[PDB]
RNA sequence: AAUAGGCGGCCGUCGAGGGCUCGGGUAGAAGACCCGGUUGAUAGGGCGGGGAUGUAAGCGGGAAGGGUCAACCGACCCGCUUAGUCCGCCGCCCCUAAUCGCCCGAG
RNA sequence: CCGACACAGGUGCCCCUGGGUGAGAAGCCUAAGGCGUGUCGGGGGAAACCCGGCCGAGGGAACUCGGCAAACUGGCCCCGUAACUUCGGGAGAAGGGGUGCCUGCGGGUGCGUAACCCGCAGGUCGCAGUGACUAGGGGGGCCCGACUGUUUAAUAAAAA
RNA sequence: GUAAGGUCCGGUGGAGCCGCCGGUAUCGCGGAUCCUGCCGGGAGUAGCAGCGUAGUCGGGUGAGAAUCCCGACCGCCGGAG
RNA sequence: ACCGAUAGCGAACUAGUACCGUGAGGGAAAGCUGAAAAGCACCCCGGGAGGGGGGUGAAAAGAGCCUGAAACCGGGCGGCG
């Protein structure tokens, strides 16, 4: 398990979603896969995604994401409004 | 008009999803020696070699091509005993018994970073198959059901006995959960064959201690699914005239005015593939024990093509070397029996003069 | 709170198109709080637009 | 043609405007005549006893 | 509408509340009412939470047409009617807390009636092909609890 | 199969056996089917094997000629280099996620 | 704006168009300017089948009423071009060869090594040099009408 | 009551109504692809593609945001969009 | 001894009004709270619409207002299943 305050690194298989989606519609799907995989290897309620990192995977337009991504998570904790205290994981690039 | 023959066959309709994944055995040989009727094994893959030919015919005696495929034949384990009476409209079985727990030797089990060996056993597989088993079942009740069945043998009741055998996916670590088949037993005594199976309950078969090498098999599996494939590709129909606007993989009619009804007989769509489908006159080329293949008394080779038979693993225990194809995806669990109609002038019942065997990068 | 007046106005005070003005997204508030030419012209020369 | 394309050439002049006299949309402005109560080329109204829209009008 | 379709209402030992012209599918409501009927009120709040978060399908057992099967047993037509479950969770907490400050206990409420019923329908056009104008309607939806305290 | 079958086993007179949720295709239009689920190699990751193209970037040298016949420019060639890039295939390693939880159920 | 509509039609293509390739107001890429409103979104080896697009071994019209559809050729330079003929044409007939990049020379007009064109020699890379885009397939007989042009707006464009 | 129908009992309603005799009439409903109004199955289905397939990530607003606003990135027309 | 709001003039009412056609011209639908607004003061929930209490009234007749049929739809009840 990952606690709050203490960064990771994961390597993200974007690859696994190529042939399941129209080519037109791979940076999307690529974006959601990384949100999801993020989300469930990290146990977070709640994801950010860093606008470099989305930059990094609209690179090289809406057709060719890369193929693997190595990001860094970091996970914090909200504990705000009562509800539970909910997981927020952060995304970096490298 | 100008005639031609209908498009596909009408004797495998319905054609539907197979019943169960595990193949069923409806018709047996009849053979006079006393032994178990056929094996299970796993698909892995396929390969080619180089034979001098002794099947009859023109290419005799001359060095030929043949493509083989391998299944991976873990031994089965004998696990229980079941008799058939005669019942108003056929057979009907009379009792079945099954050997008590025991401890299991063949696991692969690893030391992971702490608790000790996992320490497993019998029944604590089969239950992933059953979910069911006795509890508090002794050696003495067991003993006392097996001497209830041979009085009914005795009595006579019994005109039938066949085995209750499991596979054992985990010594192969394929998988875990495994298949339990039901074998009919060659001979014609029932007391030879109630004996035959006593002998071995609770004990291991080879595919080297059942099968001969060189002969016929047939073998039963369940064909590689397809999904939903139209008229043009299930039946074989003819594509429509390339100028038609309303579709070219389609039949053009459905039927006449009289019968006001669709006939069951005109091809359309569904499902096409994993079908229960038997395979006659398949010869057994050679059986390898450990995925080793032994040639000229002092060369043996791994089974395995260089990285490994793609979508499978490494072969690492017996295995049979059989001519042709065979249907099933891979890993799929085949069935082979003796061959049920072999034909008059049939090989001879020994292994072939292997010249080259290819285990060359497959992928 | 759509600040489509304040683009249109400040892309005409600066001479340029609609699209090539830029709007501090920290100062959006401000932005939004002028309303008139003056403050628009306010805005440009502070730095916000 | 003759259908939707040819009704989107009504962006021309009107043919009728409103009239001086009798007040309705049915003065022929390049003619220079009301084809409702002919003002401009009759100096008497333009009845017809066919009619009976100048009744309706006083519900006669 | 005013009136409740329920009989034996007396204002000691039930609660009562409604709900007039929502703009949902009322055959999605029948079916959903027909489920919430028979139940307690936590456990039907709970359920409509779940088939607003899609994680438990609602049966469909007259208006199905069209509709594919679901994983598990009893499916069978179903889907996951969100507006409907939404709409009628504001009138679940309405009747708890009718039944709260009449001095019912809320963990000890059933919902012993519940019906849905078709409104008035709002009408609008829809241009067609070849000069065709055809109806465009919303159907409305009136929506009616009654809750028993058990003891 | 309305004569709507046979047998072994487990349970009942809280409770055997299941469903949703979870990681995956020997499967698939929704359903269904199949493997795995800490009793673990299911997927990801790391390493290795086996493949598909065809020798990367960078640097050194040469180069038809030009140029003060100097410095310098130069398509292209050679060496480091069976290289580099990638792998919808395979093996080993529990490093990460297969968790938590909810529901039906004969009497 | 008109067509019942926030209609892929008509009215208005009514007046105007930076850079590169290129003969070009062509095709493609791009600057300014505009837009993400030619307006329902999400999922998926999640099929069969339908519509648009790409390729396809060997044979090459054996298909069909009929080569319908698709394919072949395709730009520029050089050579070389038939029957017939109203001597103007046919004609880009047909058919054949070349085409990139780099290092320099020579010629035209020019004050100019400014700008635009036209040739020559050498070296060199690939399957392919009009490498994308743009971009004719051809020939031989017969009937009708001389030719350009007009016609049943909404099944006939033709020999009428 | 053979009947066209009449009359009684129990609810709602709040203001007119009937028996018998003799006269009068726009005097008796299933159709006329009848007229006007309302409501059904088709159906929670078709459609919301084809001629230009366009959005994504952070922040803001607001009870509520794929659809509103700002920044960045990726795109489309660019002899007209 | 005419009709009684699909009847009677097309119009019982903001009717030759709104709307359709370039034009000549064609031309609808739409009446009723209560005796008196006495037209729901205050309380809880809800973003709102509105819901539940509580009041007014002989009776909600609650303005979506005299009566409230049938078609059609939802629930309970009885029968089959
Ligand atoms: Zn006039």
């Amino acid at each position: 398990a990952i606690k709050a305050g203490e960064e990771v690194i994961f390597t993200v298989p974007i690859k696994k979603i190529k042939k399941i989606v129209p080519r037109w519609k791979r940076a999307p799907r690529a974006v959601k896969f990384v949100r999801e995989f993020v989300a469930r290897h990290a146990k977070a309620q709640e994801v950010i995604i860093d606008p470099k990192v989305n930059e990094k995977i609209w690179e090289r337009g809406i057709e060719k994401p890369p193929s693997k991504l190595r990001v860094k998570v970091k996970v914090e904790e909200e504990k705000r409004e009562g509800e539970e205290t909910v997981r927020i994981a952060y995304v970096t690039l490298a | 008009k100008v005639h031609r023959p209908r498009r596909g066959s009408l004797g495998f309709s319905p054609r539907k999803r197979a019943k169960s994944i595990v193949p069923r055995i409806r018709s047996w040989p009849k053979e006079t020696e006393v032994r178990m009727l056929g094996f299970a094994g796993y698909k892995a893959g396929m390969t080619h070699i180089l034979m001098i030919d002794d099947e009859p015919g023109l290419t005799n005696g001359k060095e030929i091509f043949m493509p083989v495929t391998i299944i991976e034949t873990p031994p089965l384990r004998v696990f229980g005993i079941r008799a058939y009476r005669m019942g108003y409209l056929g057979l009907e079985t009379a009792t079945e018994v099954i050997v008590p727990d025991f401890p299991l030797d063949n696991y692969p089990a690893k030391e992971r970073k702490g608790k000790p060996k996992p320490k497993m056993t019998f029944y604590k597989l089969l239950e992933r198959r059953i979910a069911t088993l006795p509890k508090n079942y002794t050696q003495e009740m067991f003993e006392q059901k097996l001497g209830q069945l041979e009085d009914m043998i005795k009595e006579g009741e019994i005109v039938d006995v066949r085995a209750i055998v499991a596979t054992q996916p985990w010594v192969i670590k394929l998988k875990k959960k495994p298949e339990v088949m039901e074998y009919a037993i060659g001979g014609t005594s029932v007391e030879e064959k109630f004996n035959y199976i006593k002998e071995k309950l609770g004990k291991e078969l080879r595919v080297g201690e059942v099968l001969k090498e060189g002969e016929l098999l047939d073998v039963i599996a369940v064909t590689k699914g397809k999904g939903t494939q139209g008229p043009v590709k299930r039946w074989g129909i003819k594509l429509r005239a390339h100028k038609d606007s309303k579709g070219r993989r389609k039949v053009g009619s459905i039927g006449p005015w009289h019968p006001a009804r669709v006939m069951w007989t005109v091809p359309m769509a569904g499902q096409m593939g994993f079908h229960h489908r038997t395979e006659l006159n398949k010869r057994l080329i050679a059986i390898g024990e450990n995925g080793k293949l032994k040639l000229d008394e002092n060369t043996e080779i791994e089974i395995t093509p260089k990285g490994g038979f793609p979508h499978y693993g490494i072969v690492r225990s017996d295995f049979m070397m059989i001519a042709g194809s065979v249907p099933g995806a891979i890993k799929r669990i085949i069935r082979v029996r003796p061959a049920i109609r072999p034909p008059k002038k049939k090989p001879p019942v020994q292994r072939p003069q292997i010249t080259y065997v290819s285990v060359e990068s497959k992928q | 709170n759509t600040l489509k007046m304040q683009r249109r106005i400040a892309a005409e005070i600066l001479k340029c198109g609609e699209n090539r003005i830029w709007i501090d997204p920290e100062r959006i508030d401000d932005v939004a709080s002028a309303i008139t030419r003056e403050d628009i012209k306010r805005l440009i020369k502070e730095g916000v637009i | 043609g003759s259908g939707t394309a040819t009704f989107g050439k009504r962006n021309s002049t009107p043919t009728h405007i409103r009239c001086r006299r009798c007040g309705r949309v049915s003065y022929n402005v390049k003619k220079g005549y009301c084809a409702a109560c002919g003002f401009g080329r009759s100096r008497r109204l333009r009845k017809y006893r066919w009619s009976k829209k100048w009744k309706k009008k006083k519900n006669a | 509408r005013f009136g409740y379709s329920f009989q034996n209402f007396d204002p000691k030992r039930m609660a009562r509340a409604s709900a007039r012209d929502l703009r949902i599918s009322p055959k999605l409501a029948v079916e959903v009412c027909r489920e919430l009927r028979g139940m307690m009120l936590n456990d039907a709040l709970r359920y409509l939470d779940d088939v607003i978060a899609l994680k438990r399908p609602v049966p469909l057992k007259r208006y199905n047409d069209s509709q594919g099967h679901k994983p598990g047993k009893g499916f069978g037509p179903g889907r996951y009617p969100v507006k409907v479950a939404k709409a009628i969770k504001k009138v679940l907490l309405n009747v708890k807390n009718n039944a709260v400050q009449k001095g019912l206990d809320p963990d000890k409420l059933k919902i012993i009636h519940i019906a849905a019923h078709k409104g008035p329908v709002l009408r609008g056009w829809y241009p067609r092909a070849f000069g065709r104008a055809t109806p465009f309607n919303e159907q409305t939806t009136h929506i009616e609890v009654v809750v028993e305290e058990i003891r």
